[PDB]
RNA sequence: GACUUAAUGUCACGGUACCCAAUUUUCUGCCCCG
RNA sequence: GGGGCAGAAAAUUGGACGAU
């Protein structure tokens, strides 16, 4: 008897199970499951704190297995003394069965002891087994135990209180995934305890013999897996801050609510959560985004007065008061508290209860059928141990899902059934350590290895729980010899947040209730990887899988471990593979001296081969890739990659709307950015790289296939075996195709890679900018002469038929021609695809599979007032009004976006825009594009709108001008209207003319075509490109020879249009056509002096005769709507449009000429491009005219096929009089169209024409009704009034 | 005057779903919608919800539990979870009450029926004492209106089963119309305690069971009733178990294949109780001699009906789709959308029917002798035999060549546990024996048994043995000796030079299409491919031809030109099936697949064999086809188990499967 | 040395929190009378 | 004699086939 003391050290997070002695174990399944785990006991009432220990029976079983395996190697001849086989068998009638029964395969050898073991003399194996002793099955005294195993107690430093289970262990949910569906079937919860601090246990053996000491001591260093973690045994000689943050969040909520801006606090909480990535400097030195320059109020979110003071100052004081708890914790707590208070104020907590699911199945049923199966290896083949060390790198943002940090609490993980849960701030969470470090759990790695081995073998079994006899299939046999280790990185920065939505296939808008965020980790992160195999020979399938996970030059690693694999999240590459070999037959003493290599694997990886410990030798027989039969036959042909580069010739934009509120610039939408971790430099990146999320890729492909095949419109997918449910998966099957991100690869060849583009909504009545209806866009600079190249790949699983490959190729081709744009604002020319290019690395089957002008000749008679008075002396008003009285047509049924209908048609129109008068379109990105502010401070200098150095017209202006023309043409509602004070302006308007709200009452022709807030439009416009002409209208006398200085442009005043409340709103406002820009041209020397250099602007001015080319794409259109759109594009000769700045001065006249129109039809075989000659076009305008006549209410013109006379309908006639150009077809008509200035003795006076507002609106002459009559009637003379 | 939060829509929906005027297929979606409405209402108001909504939720959960059937031998977890949620909701509703009579009666009714279902499914969580107390309290509350709801019928029947006396409610229980015949029989047996009216009523119930599919609760109720009657040492269960077995067979003849795999497999207890019923007659009391043989013939017949029925059920792509559905159903996946009598045996033949009595833990062996026209039976144990078989399988799956000692030990154990295989009276000497084993004896080689003597003798040295998975495989042309070989190693250059074949033998590189197009019905087909049997998913078995073709399903589909043929194949073919057989007695080897397509006899190997043994067998076979396998095995050296275990191990692996 | 094990028998390294979902829909950087 | 607008309206999670 020597009283040896054994101290136990862990190196992996071990598991905890609550203690029940022997009878309460049968009642709770958690205790029955965790028989081989550490046990936790409560000390004191309240379920607050207790103690942890490991039972001596588990250590005894581990030691017994150790001696069994050790004696199996030496044929039961350990250090020269024979050993017998043992018994491992108990008769139930003569004596009581042991508390634990055995199910594994007992290793047995030949009985070479030539004697029978009894109390008098026995082998050391019998002495360790306790086979012949005075004590058994009952504990009375400790003196009779020849061998003993006392309980092991934890060692802890702080002992002011008890262990307080909360900080020692953290609960989590493990899973079981079915092989052929990829979805979970059942889950179970276990407690995991850290090893850095509470990972030491101590106990005593108290052996009362010296014959078996040499075997017991050697067996101690052989046990590796105990309590679910690697180990070695050797002998020895503040919720108050939460309350305060809650009160401050409450006062912030009250202050936000007092300003009727309650809904903004959700975005505020999201921004607070986002600020966790930036350091404390973002709040210390005031780096938060500021408001616009010279504006009274600052930021719409960060400059809201909370209890008088600004939000930034309140946040500063809050951080200064809670500096002790840290920055990350403060930000997370503030965000969570704000979200909870906002939800409580809204009226819901989003309980999210589950019905008929959430199965928690534990392995249960071992009362009988006990067997003892001996396994006797021959006297030949040796047993050797292989250790594999390497590093795992993430080629894509990984994701390891865990439950919310409210159900992860150790002691109260689950109370009872029907327990409604509370959704936290973040729906999807990531796995982190107690030091906030990323972790790859052993369970996920082991499951991935199991699945890969099952695939490599070509056959396998689903894991059976509670089986009486061990599985004898190849996968289980090979997995029983594999030991893995947990991996923890050296990176502790906070994870990113990725947002996802869903789109309704019918209205092509967002789905009601689909908005969530996922936490993802950075790419390029490094994790350790240790594998151990103990067997006779190294399997070829395991080596094939190892080569399959490896990444080298020319081959990419493929280790799909983690979650969200459909969106390409969780692909890993394993590098720096070094395989060493342990000889366990002749070098067992050295394997005992150093306990394998446990806990020092990193050192083994780093050191060279010269300082290798004795006994370990490099393994030089590892096979290459092409020499393995499991590989390249079962593993390599599983996933096939298809990568390509997409060229975008448009300003692609992928908004985030959350990083914009944390970065300087004061911009609403900023393009998406990613952070990638670098290995050589342990920082992230000097500059983030722009990319497009893989979710958009997957959605685009899925919707393309769905609209191709029409399965997107099915109301259900129960028992579905359609194309979409097979290629893309559903809620019961995993997707067969996996998508990755689209990264930008040519960003180093762009200067000012991103462009600033502003936008505005124009009122239909006032003709000016609407109140609080201005915003800006900050996309990437995309141009036809210099496009953006985005490289991305998707993976295809083995087993695809010809039809599915056909579908994928057709979807790729339909992406190529430009039907589905990328990003937002696709209807105005954002993110349009010019073409795709496939490199020479895709599968050969895929590569071989992928490969007269129109004239209207319509003339308009025009007004007679300027025609007869052809010489001079007539002044007209710059703008007139059009009045359509009350009737608006509402279309009850709505053309869906779900499929391409067989009766409707779709296609593209190529149009040419040529100017009649010089054009002005400013590039408002910079305020001084010509550098004239040095001499004259406060002056605004603008250049023409350009991207990457070429002139280009934005598509939003064209869309708006065509929308206004179509709305006036089809007698539809006022899409943009300002309901404010001068009753109010909204009361004057007729109720039927109010803007469309909701789809219940229908959609007017203007809103049904161009689109509304809950129905995406069917017409998409593109950016106009310049080709030819004379540019830069030259004026001698200006510092720049190509610039014009305009006059004062003041806000529109409705008071002149509508007199006192007995009157009625006139309607839309339109501007005339006149060459009035020469008046501004000839008095530059007077306008630059008499006008203060603060109320006028100077811009680059184009010239007449310049041609622009733009295209219009449309889908799912009827015939009459297309005819009406064609007529709106061009109404014939001597009728044009107005577009640009200076319309009142005659500075925006443009003529649109239709060049070609292509119609393509999809319910045909595959597709086809047509030309649609002039006959079909003329038929389409005829159909549109018939539709307009039917809308008129009376059949004035009988049915027939003749050239349509548009001047029969009164409102069409007025509109065409309003857009009639009087100087096109060699006519000497030069009308004068200007404003009265203010009074007499004013600059610009005519001096003798009494054309002043004093004599015009004095109510003495020219009464109110006559004034409105003159304003309504187009082309009515004013100075010689009627 | 209507509450803003009402549950009448769900109550109407459940009421409509209750009556049998709705399609069984459409019953689940509508009740799921009602449950969704109720759960949304509960989520809207967390703890201020009224008791009636809780009652409706519990009712919906009880119905959703009853609309789930116990497939296979393991009950799905969704039924148990639904019952647990329903009982929790009913307890919450009971704890706080608004105060009513009908509401309380309905709440206690739902709680009682949920508790009865929970106890029937498992007795550990809801023991008999708590169920008795709850049900006694419910019957105290006054739910005795037997003419309106059948839940009261169930409460009364379970109350009678549990032990209390209900002599008062008997007349109104019998006068009720909702009760069925089994409940009437239970009431007559547990109240009046008479054996005539109960006999007649449950006899009519059994006669009405011939059309009920094998998914209703009625089968389980009959099984439980007969089990309890057996437990009380009654003299009234033997005949009724016999008739319910007859009804089970009749319904078995009119069921689908996937339903045969899922729902029919849980009637092994019924097929066992009827086996015991017949075995209880033909006993120490002495009736006429002929009734002894008639009873034993009936015992053999019932033991035969539990044999491989899935394989008996076996334009081209429909069969492939059905086979894919079957194989995906074997792994518990989703499946989304003229008989020979037992006496007709050739003269000089003895047939042995094996049946493993699982209820009593015993084994039965029934023997028919044609020359004597006699029937005999004997009993034995199979626990230690199973243990030794598992030990041999585990050792062989890891070493595959040094487990010969375990094979010898297994043969000795078979000889020890079955001493009647060498008795003069049981199996006559110099006779031919046929084996129809059961549920784990297919894997044991019964032609290698050694008697427990000083120097034991093998079973082959005196008897010639043949194998047959079931008696349903027994039934009741050309002379081409076609050959197919894909041995890359060589060592068969002395065999291909024979001119006994022609125009059909693929000497080298034989592939699947060389076997698919065979249409001459050859007299002898020889295949020399590699075996590579599959343990998990035995539906492949991977018969390795050149292109990796016919594994196991192409045999059942792609070959139709081997009817009446004799096929000898050298490869690991007829065994290495999983030790744990299945939820039902089935044999899945490509030898059985070849027997299924129309082949007469198949010679397969129990495990890995050498090239020399196969070459010797194929050379010794074509000399004269009328020689059996026993003489070749005896002359090869199979009697050398004591001195050289490996040669005995190599010699025994061959087995004959064809009954002529 | 209790709380805290039973000794001729502990495969829990027997179980990937897995599957489904386009940050997207509408909008001319435009504009004169107290 | 004089400058306004500089974001507004919604979505902030739903569901997850087991056999008449
Ligand atoms: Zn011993
Ligand atoms: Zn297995
Ligand atoms: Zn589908
Ligand atoms: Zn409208």
């Amino acid at each position: 008897d020597m009283n040896i003391t054994v101290e136990l050290t862990f190196f992996e997070p071990y598991r905890l199970v609550e203690w029940f002695d022997w009878d309460a174990r049968k009642k709770s399944h958690s205790a029955m499951r965790g028989q081989a785990f550490a046990q936790w006991t409560w000390k004191g009432k309240g379920r607050t704190a207790g103690k942890s220990f490991i039972t001596g029976t588990l250590v005894r079983s581990a030691v017994i297995k150790a001696v069994e395996e050790l004696l199996s190697l030496n044929n039961g001849k350990w250090e020269g003394v024979p050993c017998c086989n043992g018994s491992f068998q108990t008769d139930e009638s003569k004596g009581k069965k042991p508390s634990f029964l055995r199910k594994r395969h007992t290793l047995q050898w030949q009985a070479n002891n030539k004697n029978i073991c009894d109390k008098e003399e026995a082998c050391p194996f019998c002495i360790l087994l306790g086979r012949f002793d005075n004590a058994g099955k009952v504990h009375e005294r400790n003196k009779d135990y020849d061998i003993h195993f006392s309980n092991f107690d934890l060692d802890h430093k702080q002992e002011k209180n008890d262990l307080r289970l909360v900080d020692i262990a953290s609960g989590r949910i493990l899973n079981r995934v079915d092989f052929d569906t990829g979805k979970a079937k059942d889950y179970f919860r276990t407690w995991e305890a850290d090893y850095e601090t509470y990972g030491t246990y101590t106990g005593r053996i108290t052996l009362r013999n010296e014959h078996a000491k040499k075997l017991l001591l050697a067996s101690l260093g052989f046990v590796d897996k105990l309590c679910g973690a690697l180990c070695r045994i050797e002998v020895i000689k503040s919720e108050d801050h939460n309350d305060e943050l809650r009160k401050q969040a409450e006062v912030i909520v009250e202050a936000f609510k007092q300003n009727d801006k309650l809904e903004k606090i959700r975005i505020l909480a999201d921004a607070i959560r986002t600020l966790r990535l930036h350091g404390e400097g973002v709040i210390e030195k005031d780096e938060l985004p500021d408001g616009k320059e010279e504006r009274d109020k600052g930021h719409h979110l960060w400059d809201i007065k909370v209890q008088g003071t600004a939000l930034r100052t309140k946040l500063k004081e809050l951080w200064q008061s809670n500096k002790d708890i840290g920055w990350r914790k403060f930000t997370e707590m503030l965000g969570s508290n704000l979200y909870l208070i906002y939800k409580k104020e809204t009226g819901g907590v989003s309980t999210r209860f589950r019905i008929l699911g959430d199965t928690e199945y534990y392995s249960k049923d071992s009362e009988g059928s006990d067997l003892f199966i001996p396994v006797t290896p021959p006297e030949g083949i040796e047993t050797k141990e292989w250790i594999i060390v390497g590093r795992l790198k993430a080629a894509t943002p990984f994701y390891f899902g865990v439950q919310q940090p409210s159900d992860s609490i150790p002691g109260k993980e689950k109370k009872s059934e029907d327990s409604l849960v509370i959704n936290e701030h973040t729906s999807f969470n990531i796995l982190l350590d107690k030091e906030n470090r990323y972790r790859i759990p052993r369970s996920a790695l082991r499951g991935a290895l199991r699945r890969d081995l099952r695939t490599a073998f070509g056959s396998g079994c689903n894991v059976s729980l509670g089986g009486q006899i061990l599985c004898n299939c190849k996968v289980c046999i090979e997995m029983r010899r594999i030991t893995l280790k947990d991996s923890v990185s050296d990176f502790s920065e906070p994870p990113e947040i990725r947002y996802r939505i869903a789109k309704n296939p019918g209205t092509a808008t967002v789905e009601d209730g689909s908005l969530f965020d996922i936490e993802v980790g950075p790419e390029g992160l490094t994790f350790p990887f240790v594998l151990r195999y103990r067997g006779h020979k190294f399997p070829e399938q395991l080596s094939s899988v190892i080569r399959y996970w490896e990444e080298n030059d020319g081959k990419n690693g493929m280790a799909w471990l983690g979650g969200l694999d459909s969106t390409g999240k969780g692909r890993f590459a394993l590098k720096d593979i070094k395989i060493f070999e342990w000889d366990l037959n002749q070098k067992i003493n050295e394997y005992i001296k150093e306990r394998g290599m446990r806990g020092k694997e990193k050192e083994l990886l780093e050191m060279g081969e010269s300082s290798l410990p004795d006994g370990l030798i490099p393994y030089k027989f590892f096979e290459e890739r092409e020499c393995l039969f499991p590989y390249k036959e079962n593993l390599k042909p599983q996933w096939s990659e298809v990568q390509y580069t997409i060229e975008v010739g448009s300003p692609l934009l992928t908004a985030d709307t959350i990083s914009a509120l944390t970065e300087p610039g004061n911009r609403d939408a900023i393009a998406y950015k990613k952070r990638v971790y670098n290995d050589g430099n342990n920082a992230i990146e000097p500059e983030p790289r722009f990319a497009v999320k893989s979710e958009t890729h997957r959605g685009i492909f899925r919707t393309a296939v769905g609209r191709r095949t029409g399965d997107l419109g099915k109301e259900d997918h129960e028992d579905c075996t359609c194309d979409m449910c097979i290629i893309f998966g559903n809620e019961h099957e995993s997707s067969k195709i996996r998508f990755e991100d689209l990264e930008l690869i040519n960003g180093n060849e762009f200067e000012k890679l991103e462009k600033h583009i502003d936008h505005v909504a124009i009122d239909r009545f006032t003709g000016g900018a609407l109140d609080k209806a201005k915003f800006d866009t900050y996309p990437l600079a995309g141009s036809p002469k210099k496009p953006l190249k985005l490289k991305g790949r998707f993976w295809i699983k083995k087993g695809f038929s010809g039809d599915h490959k056909l579908l994928i190729t057709t979807a790729l081709s339909d992406i190529r021609d430009g039907l589905y744009p990328l990003g937002s604002k696709g209807g105005v020319g954002y993110g349009w695809v010019a073409g795709i290019s496939i490199d020479d690395n895709v599968p050969d089957d895929f590569k071989e599979m992928i490969n007269g002008p129109i004239n209207n000749d319509y003339v308009h008679p025009g007004h007679q007032s300027p025609k007869q008075d052809h010489k001079n002396k007539n002044i007209y008003y710059p703008h007139y009004f059009l009045d359509s009285g009350s009737k608006v047509y509402r279309e009850k049924d709505i053309i869906t976006h779900e499929e391409f209908t067989e009766e409707l048609l779709s296609g593209k129109i190529n149009c040419k825009l040529e100017t009649l008068t010089p054009l002005i379109i400013p590039d408002t990105s910079d305020e001084n594009g010509l550098k004239l502010q040095g001499n004259k401070p406060g002056h605004k200098n603008y250049k023409f709108f350009n991207i990457n150095g070429e002139l280009m017209i934005p598509g939003s202006e064209l869309r708006g001008m065509l929308r206004t023309h179509f709305e006036a043409l089809t007698k539809s509602c006022f899409a943009i209207f300002g309901e404010d004070s001068t009753k109010t302006l909204g009361g004057k308007l007729d109720k039927a003319l109010h803007p469309c709200t909701g789809l219940s009452d229908g959609l007017c022709p203007g809103c049904h075509l161009f689109g509304t807030t809950d129905y995406k439009g069917r017409v998409k416009f593109g950016f106009a490109k310049y080709e030819n002409g004379p540019e830069w209208l030259i004026t001698r006398g200006n510092n720049p020879e190509r610039s014009l200085t305009l006059g004062v442009l003041e806000s529109p005043r409705p008071a002149f249009s509508i007199p006192d409340d007995e009157s009625e709103i006139p309607g839309r406002k339109f501007y005339l056509h006149h060459n009035g820009w020469r008046i501004i041209r000839q008095k530059q020397l007077e306008i630059r002096e008499t006008v203060q250099p603060e109320r006028n602007v100077t811009t680059e001015v184009m010239d007449k005769g310049n041609v622009f080319s733009f295209d219009v794409r449309f889908e799912n259109l009827r015939e009459w709507e297309l005819g009406l759109l064609l007529q709106s594009l061009d109404p014939g000769k001597n009728i044009a449009h107005k577009l640009g700045k200076g319309k009142p001065y005659g500075f925006g006249s443009v003529k649109i000429k239709i060049d070609s129109l292509h119609t393509f039809k999809i319910n045909s075989n595959n597709d086809k491009i047509k030309r649609v000659p002039q006959s079909d076009i003329r038929e389409y305008i005829n159909k549109g005219y018939q539709k307009l006549i039917e809308w008129s209410g009376n059949n004035s013109i009988q049915k027939g096929n003749v050239l349509p006379q548009w001047h029969v309908i009164p409102h069409i006639d007025k509109l065409y009089k309003l857009l009639w150009v009087p100087f096109l077809n060699d006519s000497k008509l030069e009308p004068d169209v200007r404003y009265p200035v203010l009074n007499e003795e004013s600059k610009g006076y005519i001096e003798g024409s009494d054309y002043t507002y004093k004599k015009l609106g004095d109510k003495d002459n020219l009464p109110y009704k006559t004034r409105v009559k003159g304003l309504t009637t187009p082309w009515s003379p004013w100075n010689p009034f009627q | 005057t209507r509450e803003d939060i009402d549950r009448k829509e769900a109550e109407r929906l459940l009421d409509e779903a209750f009556n049998p005027r709705t399609k069984p297929v459409d019953r689940k979606k509508i009740i799921n919608s009602a449950l969704k409405i109720l759960i949304g209402l509960y989520k809207e108001k967390k703890d201020d919800l009224t008791s009636a909504s809780f009652i409706s939720i519990a009712r919906a959960y009880y119905l959703v539990s009853i609309t789930i059937l116990p497939k296979g031998t393991t009950i799905p977890e969704k039924k148990k979870e639904a019952l647990r949620k329903g009982i929790e909701f009913i307890d919450r509703a009971i704890n706080k009450f608004n105060g009513s009579i009908l509401d309380s009666q309905r709440a206690f009714r739902i709680k009682s029926v949920l508790s009865i279902e929970f106890n029937r499914i498992d007795r550990e969580k809801c023991d008999n004492i708590k169920l008795k107390n709850l049900l006694n309290e419910a019957v105290d509350k006054g739910c005795t209106d037997f003419d309106t709801y059948e839940w009261d019928i169930q409460i009364a029947i379970r109350l009678c089963e549990l032990g209390v006396d209900m002599e008062g409610h008997f007349d109104n229980l019998i006068k009720s119309n909702k009760a069925n015949d089994l409940q009437k029989a239970k009431a007559y047996y547990f109240i009046k305690k008479d054996d005539h009216k109960a006999k007649e009523h449950m006899d009519k119930c059994t006669a009405s069971l011939k059309y009920t599919p094998c998914s209703h609760r009625l089968w389980d109720e009959t099984v439980g009733f007969i089990e309890r009657l057996k437990g009380d040492s009654s003299t009234l269960w033997r005949d009724f178990a016999i008739k319910t077995y007859r009804s089970c067979r009749v319904q078995e003849k009119e069921t689908g294949t996937l339903r045969l795999r899922w729902y029919w497999s849980r009637h092994r207890v019924l097929y066992d109780m009827a086996f015991l019923a017949v075995k209880e007659q033909a006993d120490d009391e002495e009736p006429d001699v002929n009734v002894k043989q008639a009873k034993i013939k009936k015992l053999a017949e019932i033991s035969d009906s539990l044999k491989s029925r899935f394989s008996l059920r076996l334009s081209n792509h429909e069969f492939k789709k059905f086979l894919d559905k079957c194989v995906t159903a074997y792994q518990d996946g989703y499946v989304i959308n003229k008989l020979l009598e037992l006496t007709q045996v050739p003269e000089g033949w003895v047939v042995v029917h094996f049946y493993l009595n699982k209820l009593e833990g015993m084994g039965n062996a029934i023997v028919f002798d044609k020359c004597a026209n006699s029937w005999q039976y004997k009993e034995f144990q199979y626990k230690e035999l199973f243990e030794v078989f598992l030990t041999w399988q585990a050792n062989y799956n890891l070493y595959k060549e040094n487990a010969a000692e375990h094979l010898v030990t297994l043969c000795k154990k078979i000889g020890e546990t079955m001493p009647f295989l060498f008795c003069d009276n049981f199996i006559p000497n110099g006779k031919d024996v046929l084996f129809v084993p059961h549920d784990f004896l297919h894997r044991l080689p019964l032609h290698g048994s050694i008697e427990n003597k000083t120097n034991g003798k093998l079973f082959l040295e005196n008897h010639s043995c043949c194998y047959l998975p079931a008696w349903s495989f027994a039934s009741e042309t050309s002379d081409e000796y076609v050959l197919l070989k894909n041995f890359d190693q060589g060592h068969f250059e002395t065999l291909q030079n024979n001119q006994i074949w022609g125009t059909q033998s693929v000497k080298d590189g034989a592939s699947s299409d060389d076997l698919e197009n065979i249409r001459n019905n050859p007299r002898l087909l020889t295949i020399l491919c590699h075996g590579e049997a599959n343990m998990s998913n035995p539906f492949r078995s991977m018969l390795k031809l050149a292109n990796g073709g016919i594994t196991y399903l192409e045999i059942l589909n792609s070959v139709k030109g081997l009817k009446g043929s004799q096929v000898i194949l050298g490869a690991c073919e007829t065994d290495l099936v999983p030790p744990l057989s299945d939820v039902m007695d089935e044999h899945y080897s490509v030898a059985t697949a070849l027997l299924l397509i129309g082949a007469a006899g198949v010679v397969g190997t129990m495990w890995k064999v050498r090239s020399n043994k196969t070459k010797s067998l194929i050379e010794w076979k074509l000399e004269n086809i009328e020689y059996k396998l026993n003489e070749w095995q005896k002359e090869t050296g199979g009697a050398a188990y004591k001195d050289h275990p490996p040669t005995f191990y190599r010699s025994i692996a061959f087995r004959s499967i064809g009954f002529p």
